[PDB]
């Protein structure tokens, strides 16, 4: 009956919930991956302190990142089965090679990399991390290249005697012009938000130890301000980056998705009525806008919440320009206020994004054959609203308790900072036939 | 030679690893309260017990789970038609699998992370719910799939409570399936620890012998008789003489290598035995014999088909060989004294 608007509501908030996390995941794993491969390579203990503080919070945020996504495999044959016999003979093969070469890779040496601190030699130790860092940017090449399938679609066919999509070419699927910009676009926006997170990290690090003295004063000079400024540098190239990616991205959109254009650069001639016009004499009656109101705001949003980043990264490379030390209070406020805005951005952006074609789930290519599209509504399921209610509210109190406590332990965790007093020193790892006390982990 | 035929065969051996890799994950998880609850019967305080019971599965749990999200992707990519039917008419089972699933993932690592004792209780409690609900739900799912669903003319599985949870056939498949795990994880625990726990472990396995060995027996027979070929008779006898000679293996209290071989032999014949009762086709129609799907009329096309067939002769023998590496880099023998003191932080459970 009403399982329409319920059903994308549930997509809506299930698919926020899975990339309040994914970024940080994609952007924390090759930090640490630099991070450890400096500490074999110096060999300054300093640098181990630091990878091991930063990898518990990295396995805090991988759990419940998985745990997100784990749904989301499934809610398309759930709550979408006639889109997915419609595009399943495409869609199909980008989520199964995504199955086959990523997350294997990602969940086999992530678990390697937890218990084998003194039981594999360090290069295959380093080199275990690494391939978790390649696979973690893999997977999203392979995610992302399926959703611009939805818009822009390229190698498909249409047979009518049986009404399906059917794939013809998978050169032209995966070297899809709106794929190449969104992939770096994304990855630009998860390392944006891993650098932001370390840098200002760091900088309250830096704050609060120099005041406290005594012993842990040494801390400030040796550890914190390298790693912000290491943080700092790469929030700056990523904020480059967004700009040109962006730029190249807003190009692509002008010419294969008019209606999108039209409704971002609202008042706040008037293109969304001519435009109206024409999809209505190309393909029949209907309503085939956008909010308006959402994806003229979330655009506005996505842009503005750009400039507390680079703000605090230029404010923060000026602050400790020889070898200075910051003790400022504002400074200090002003890094634990900076740290939501790169996940603010990321939501605003992919809000934009989905909810801006929205009359359509397979947007029609003005070069295509303009049989492969489809409304959304025509590609929910057929089911009633008591039973989408059931899985809405589940969902939706589930993810709401588990990030609650996703919160506390990271703020607990970040508040008690590295155990550099709780025996961190770099560990022997002594050969193996030893039935040694410890295991260094055991869940 | 019919590359539909053989990405049946492909699904089929997915769906075999994912039973067989997480079958000794669900029974651990069932059987570690157990492992607590028969220390303090000794005296002995029960924390590093649990813990040595479930390190047993510490660094391969989530590269088991992975085999389930890669058979619906294959699904989804071989058999889309059987991927929206299937789904979208068992979604009140797939929403509880999935809201269980959820829990056990969350638990099993925050579970370590803060030192009160109200903590862990929660974290248990998400391990054996998200440990007890799929070992049975997916043996129901599987049974009513062999048995038959209301495919009503193209689309659209609507079955209310007689067609989902049929007493007879249906609840039984799900029983004899939590009974297996559970012998599997039992006689998996038996193998991987060294000497107190091992002997907790093999007590579980000699209390679980028998009501498995029946309950499988049981669903095997009623299976090959209501719906089987010829070729499955080979299937369903070799399933009953692993489980005897694991019987007689574990209640001599030696083996322990056999005894784990004999029921991974025994889980693969029951998988073997449900899809071999069912390849002609995929969730048939109890409504009308023609409107039921098939590897006919439910494939994708030949192009996506050797696609597909490319990507998986490629990449799923290096997964078996790397994952058989990690499960050969972290075997060497746990003890009950040799989990590290608990370092957590300090209090106030959320
Ligand atoms: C930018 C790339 C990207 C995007 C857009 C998505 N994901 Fe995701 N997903 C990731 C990349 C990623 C990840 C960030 O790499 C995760 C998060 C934590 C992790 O370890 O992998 C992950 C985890 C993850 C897992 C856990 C599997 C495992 O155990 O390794 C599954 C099944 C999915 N995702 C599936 C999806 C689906 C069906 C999405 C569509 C809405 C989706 N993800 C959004
Ligand atoms: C965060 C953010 C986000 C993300 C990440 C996403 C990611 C995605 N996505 Fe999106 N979506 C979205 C945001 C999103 N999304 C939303 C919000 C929704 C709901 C709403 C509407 O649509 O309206 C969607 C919904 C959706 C759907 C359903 C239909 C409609 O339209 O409703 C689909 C199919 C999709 C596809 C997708 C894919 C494939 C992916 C992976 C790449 N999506
Ligand atoms: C954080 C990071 C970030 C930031 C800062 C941003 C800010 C921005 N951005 Fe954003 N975005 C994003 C991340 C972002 N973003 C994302 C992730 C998205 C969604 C996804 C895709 O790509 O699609 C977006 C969405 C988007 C898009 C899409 C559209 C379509 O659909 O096609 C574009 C073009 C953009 C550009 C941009 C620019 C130019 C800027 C300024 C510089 N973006």
């Amino acid at each position: 009956m009403d399982a329409l608007d319920l059903s994308r509501w549930q997509f809506g908030i299930t698919t926020v919930y899975h990339f309040i996390f994914v970024p940080l995941t994609i952007g924390l794993a090759p930090l640490i991956a630099v991070m450890q491969t400096v500490w074999v390579a110096t060999g300054n203990d300093t640098w181990y302190r630091l990878t091991r503080f930063f990898g518990k919070l990295f396995l805090i945020n991988f759990a419940i990142g998985v745990a997100t996504g784990i749904v989301q495999e499934f809610q398309f044959g759930m709550n979408w089965s006639e889109y997915s016999r419609f595009v399943g003979d495409i869609f199909g093969a980008p989520l199964a090679m995504e199955g086959l070469a990523a997350f294997f890779f990602e969940s086999t040496f992530i678990g390697l990399w937890i218990f084998g601190w003194t039981r594999l030699p360090r290069w295959l130790h380093l080199a275990c991390i690494w391939i978790v860092a390649i696979a973690v940017n893999l997977s999203a090449f392979f995610i992302i290249s399926a959703n611009s399938f939805m818009q822009h679609p390229v190698g498909a066919r249409f047979n009518p005697e049986t009404g399906r999509a059917e794939l013809e070419s998978i050169f032209a699927l995966f070297t899809n012009n709106t794929a190449i910009a969104a992939f770096t676009h994304a990855v630009s926006g998860a390392f944006l938000t891993a650098g932001v997170f370390v840098a200002c990290v760091c900088a309250w690090w830096m704050v609060r130890s120099h005041r406290t003295g005594g012993e842990s004063a040494a801390d400030a000079a040796t550890m914190y301000r390298p790693a912000t400024i290491l943080g700092c540098w790469v929030t700056l190239v990523a904020a480059v980056a967004l700009f040109f990616t962006g730029d190249a991205q807003g190009k692509l959109m002008f010419e294969q998705q008019p209606m999108k254009m039209a409704s971002a650069e609202s008042l706040c001639l008037d293109g969304v009525v001519d435009l109206q016009r024409s999809y209505e004499e190309k393909f029949g009656p209907g309503d085939y806008r956008p909010n308006l109101f959402v994806t003229y705001w979330s655009f506005r949003a996505m842009i503005g919440f750009l400039a507390v980043p680079g703000l605090f990264a230029l404010a923060a490379l000026w602050l400790t320009r020889g070898g200075r030390i910051p003790d400022q209070r504002w400074f200090s406020w002003f890094a634990l206020l900076t740290i939501p805005t790169p996940f603010l951005a990321n939501s605003a952006g992919w809000v934009f994004t989905e909810m801006g074609r929205q009359p359509w789930v397979v947007v029609p290519n003005p070069t295509g054959d303009q049989d492969i599209r489809l409304t959304v509504a025509q590609g929910v399921s057929d089911h009633s609203v008591g039973l989408v209610v059931l899985s809405l509210v589940a969902f939706t109190l589930v993810y709401a308790v588990l990030a609650v406590i996703w919160f506390f332990l990271l703020r607990r965790y970040i508040v008690q900072g590295p155990s550099e007093h709780d025996s961190e020193p770099a560990a022997p790892r002594p050969p193996d036939a030893d039935d040694v006390a410890p295991l260094s982990f055991a869940y | 030679m019919g590359l539909q035929e053989l990405w049946f065969i492909l699904l089929a051996v997915l769906f075999l690893g994912f039973f067989l890799l997480e079958g000794f994950d669900f029974g651990v998880g069932m059987l570690m309260s157990f492992f607590g609850r028969a220390a303090e019967k000794r005296g002995q305080d029960p924390e590093p017990y649990r813990r040595a019971a479930l390190n047993t599965i510490g660094p391969v749990w989530d590269g088991n789970e992975v085999w389930l999200i890669t058979a619906g992707g294959a699904m989804f990519a071989a058999f889309p038609e059987m991927y929206a039917s299937m789904f979208s008419g068992l979604y009140l089972a797939l929403l509880v699998i999935l809201c269980a699933m959820i829990l056990r993932i969350v638990a099993i690592e925050w579970r370590g992370k803060i030192d009160d004792p109200g903590w862990r209780r929660w974290a248990d409690t998400g391990i054996a719910v998200g440990s007890w609900v799929p070992a049975i739900l997916w043996g129901v799912a599987f049974a009513s799939l062999v048995r038959g669903l209301p495919v009503d003319a193209d689309k659209q599985i609507h079955l209310s409570f007689f067609g989902d949870l049929l007493n007879a056939y249906t609840l039984l498949g799900g029983l004899a399936t939590c009974a297996l795990f559970a012998f599997h994880g039992a006689v998996f625990v038996s193998l991987k620890t060294s000497g107190e726990i091992r002997t907790d472990a093999f007590g579980f396995a000699r209390l679980l012998a028998l009501p498995a060995t029946a309950l499988v027996a049981a669903f095997g027979v009623w299976t090959q008789v209501a719906h089987g070929t010829g070729w499955t008779w080979i299937v369903l006898a070799a399933a009953v003489i692993a489980q005897l000679v694991a019987v007689a293996q574990v209640f001599r209290g030696s083996g322990e290598g056999w005894a784990f071989g004999a029921t991974s032999v025994v889980v693969a014949a029951v998988v073997v035995l449900l899809f071999g009762s069912l390849f002609p086709d995929l969730i048939p129609s109890t409504l009308n014999p023609d409107w039921s799907l098939t590897i006919y009329n439910g494939s994708s096309s030949p192009y996506t088909l050797k696609i597909m067939t490319w990507a998986a002769l490629v990449f799923a023998p290096l997964v078996v060989v790397y994952q058989g590496w990690t499960y050969w880099v972290f075997s060497k023998r746990i003890s009950a004294d040799r989990i590290p003191a608990p370092i957590g932080l300090s209090r106030r459970s959320s």
